[PDB]
RNA sequence: GUCAACCGAGCGUUGAUCCGAGGAUGUCCGAAUGGGGAAACCCGGCACGAGUGAUGUCGUGUCACCAGGCGCUGAAUAUAUAGGCGUCUGGGGGGAACGCGGGGAAGUGAAACAUCUCAGUACCCGUAGGAAGAGAAAACAAAAUGUGAUUCCGUGAGUAGUGGCGAGCGAAAGCGGAGGAUGGCUAAACCGUAUGCAUGUGAUACCGGGUAGGGGUUGUGUGUGCGGGGUUGUGGGACCUAUCUU
RNA sequence: GAGCCCGGUACGUGAAAACCCGACGUCUGUCUUGAUGGUGUUCCCGAGUAGCAGCGGGCCCGUGGAAUCUGCUGUGAAUCUG
RNA sequence: UUUGAAGAAUGAGCCUGCGAGUCAGGGACAUGUCGCGAGGUUAACCCGGGUGGGGUAGCCGCAGCGAAAGCGAGUCUGAAUAGGGCGUAUCCACACAAGAGUGUGUGGUGUAGUGGUGUGUUCUGGACCCGAAGCGGAGUGAUCUACCCAUGGCCAGGGUGAAGCGCGGGUAAGACCGCGUGGAGGCCCGAACCCACUUAGGUUGAAGACUGAGGGGAUGAGCUGUGGGUAGGGGUGAAAGGCCAA
RNA sequence: ACAGGCGUAGUCGAUGGACAACGGGUUGAUAUUCCCGUACCCGUGUAUGUGCGUCCAUGAUGAAUCAGCGGUACUAACCAUCCAUGCAUGGGACCUUCGUUGGUAGUAGUCAAGCGAUGG
RNA sequence: CCGGUGCUGGAAGGUUAAGAGGACCCGUUAACUCCCUUUGGGGGUGAAGCGGAGAAUUUAAGCCCCAGUAAACGGCGGUGGUA
RNA sequence: CUACAACUUGGUAUUGGUGCUCGAUACGGUUUGUGUAGGAUAGGUGGGAGACUGUGAAGCUCACACGCCAGUGUGGGUGGAGUCGUUGUUGAAAUACCACUCUGAUCGUAUUGGGCCUCUAACCUCGGACCGUAUAUCCGGUUCAGGGACAGUGCCUGGUGGGU
RNA sequence: GUGUAAGUGCACAAGGGAGCUUGACUGCGAGACGGACAUGUCGAGCAGGGACGAAAGUCGGGACUAGUGAUCCGGCACCUCU
């Protein structure tokens, strides 16, 4: 949920600032989404993870 | 996304007719079946 | 060999003991990898041999998993894929320090404490190399008709600044040196070629002009592969188009 | 308590074999179907990228008027009078 | 350590060894000492088998005032030569002014810093040494103990007499009542076994939690054997802030 | 995010299930282990004898053809209901189809020694 | 005993985040308009573009609000006279 | 006191179609314009001296609208040969034609959100059946059956929050 | 009696009344008091421009001593600063 299939976009890492200025650790995921593709016009469907920006992309290839 | 269809599709247009479309519609329903390809020349 | 002698036996001028280089042997455990397991101990398959009146027994090779090539087959299922089978090449673990990329405290100081500091330290994770990283301007600079990849050392400077403007934190430009490779290769526009996918006025169409054929160097598109061509800032390169031509 | 007793020191010498450095070669690619300086126009010069917005990191800079760099999420261009 | 302790405030059994203001930085201030002196001095680096030679990049002096533009022996404020702040090393002499404290000018006299190094402090470093309860990171622990899971074992002996069933009485049939068979129960007494209520001993113990007498449970919500599981801000807890290797 | 957390097929894991030995003697130390006597449990080979089977032969059987008839029911029709004549409905039968039996084809076919599951 | 605090149910209103929204204003200057002087600066207006703050309007939960709930947490009185 | 886990609200991405139902401005627009000087509920400027007409005008009857019911507009019927102008009012003309539009209810073309009922393709199913598979209540694939643009998740954001 | 606590003063008035007025100023300030430091207090006099008065002259708030808060941070107005 938080690596993608096709590029590998990794979570980023950062802090939590409050309005007193407190500092905690959190993490930034990114916005992972499952989707059946089809690797080839064959037809064959199988579950990958992909990001939205791959889906924008037209990376992947959910015919 | 501009894309021409391919065959007859009810409220869309005649084969031969570009019209631009919304990334779901076209994504899910058009290309998939090929009633819609992309516009290249 | 030695503690570490005491015997008992023997070798050496036909070169011993000893030193250096290269080989052979190298039980079992250990990433341990035929299976298992409480590490160094239990149980096997296959093939070829040894042994027995035959079973028992012995020896030598081979038999883990994953990843990537190549070949065969292609489930539900129709195209096909997943998967299965066989065969080759790799990986696995260890290491004192140094590197890079991530995650990342608290005791402490602020005479309390939360912003801050400690500190991106301690530690953890993934990885290399003999070094690593960076490296060839979408750079600095300020009107100097200026420098010219990166890296490292000294200054700049505890400065400009930053900070519950508190405790504290803290550059860069420029200048002086080490080393020098101000280094190379590509992608695109265009050609040529092969192929996949669509079709085809399926002919007056594609070769550089003029002659004559012909209905496909496909005719047209589109994608990909390969070979040419192109590596740039005063813009450069393709498309052209004259001149000269080792 | 040694220069002249010994091992040695200054100074010269030594490699069958292995490995490491060079050098000259076989070998490999590569240019020669090539090179020069000129003239006016169309195409190309790295895309979910730059830019912008939201939330963060790090820069002397603790969000501050906050530039350059960077992570996630949306949005999203131009090819040189860029 | 004390206002004050010969001690009835603290520490020391004795001896021999060991045990506490140290170092780094062209750091900061002050003061000796040496070189040079309106100049002093090099850092990095280069060349010397050395302690030597080179190295002008910088740094400190050389002009101050002002937030700054800027001006400059002056400058800032100011409408102001109108006074004040800072500065022109310091002294001397001469004038002219005032006796609101002395000033304003003319000549002379001419200005001393910097770099080594010793010493005393001081900054950042654990910074004179010794001494906590406790806070974070990563790991090790359920062989003791808390609970649970799987699979086994044990509970001498003696009593009481539930449901049910049978026979008889009884009734229209029952209800019900007697007599037998039956052997139930977190049942009774009491050994093994498990606990630990009282008392005595022990208390530099036989024992870092026992012993002698008595005491409670003892077919169960029982005890126990072997194997296994739950791990630290977590476990487990018939709940005591209990236990998690004295 | 990474480190890693679970877990399928499997494979381990007795404290349980299955599984053939008893009495005596001896040594300075071992003894259901060595010896004595008598057993029991797995395999191997040789030989002998009964007694089945393949090849041979004998049994056991049954499947399918054409043709001979009645009920499902392609469709036209009949009866009744019947909506307004039309249909739907229900019932008899046509064709196909399904069921019975005379020839074939207990002949070609399968099985009949013995082992027997990784399956029930 | 529902006055307080919780819990449950309900929005007719008040308030309310991000996001949408970009009035108005400001910075820059193409273009002008006045000087004031001699060997181009000094005043104003100022399109478009690019920016900077940004308003009116829309918006959910929650809170305020309307009721129930005590085997929910909780609470359950004084003074004077009189046979 | 300050934060966080957790739960929860909304926006946005994954995220799509057809219809109803509302609101904003754009376009062809109808529509509304009561000082009084008066044929009189003059919107001002315009090209503005003749224009509509028989693609059937005056005079009349109906429908609707507002209604200051002052009366006007549209639609239809009736009738068949008129209104009008600097006609004189006036800053301001004719309601004679033509070229946007302002106070104002409307229509058809846009865009845009707001809500509602639906559809299936995104997505989801610890619902069924087959296959990988000899063993598989894992997993994956195919398919059937259901939800369905909701949920889940990513970024932003408001609440409750001694649980830490 | 002195606006207000008390004290020190004020009848020469600082107490009471009337006229005009805004010095309840700008730039400063010799010299002092008190004090660890930071604070705090008095001040003659000079210049500008004013008030009152015929004039000399007085006026940099109130008879005096209480009525107040450093630093950092930020707002507003002006400046011939950057």
């Amino acid at each position: 949920a938080a690596v993608c299939d096709i590029c590998g976009k990794g979570p980023g890492f950062g802090k939590s600032v409050s309005h007193s200025h407190r500092r905690t650790s959190r993490r930034w995921n990114p916005n992972i989404q499952p989707v059946r593709a089809v690797t080839r016009p064959g037809g064959n469907k199988q579950r990958i993870n992909a990001c939205t920006s791959c889906i924008k992309a037209g990376k992947v290839s959910r015919a | 996304m501009k894309l021409i269809l391919t065959a007859e599709v009810e409220h869309l247009g005649a084969a031969g007719d570009t019209v631009e479309v919304k990334d779901g519609y076209g994504r899910n329903y058009l290309l998939p079946r090929g009633l819609a390809i992309v516009a290249s020349r």
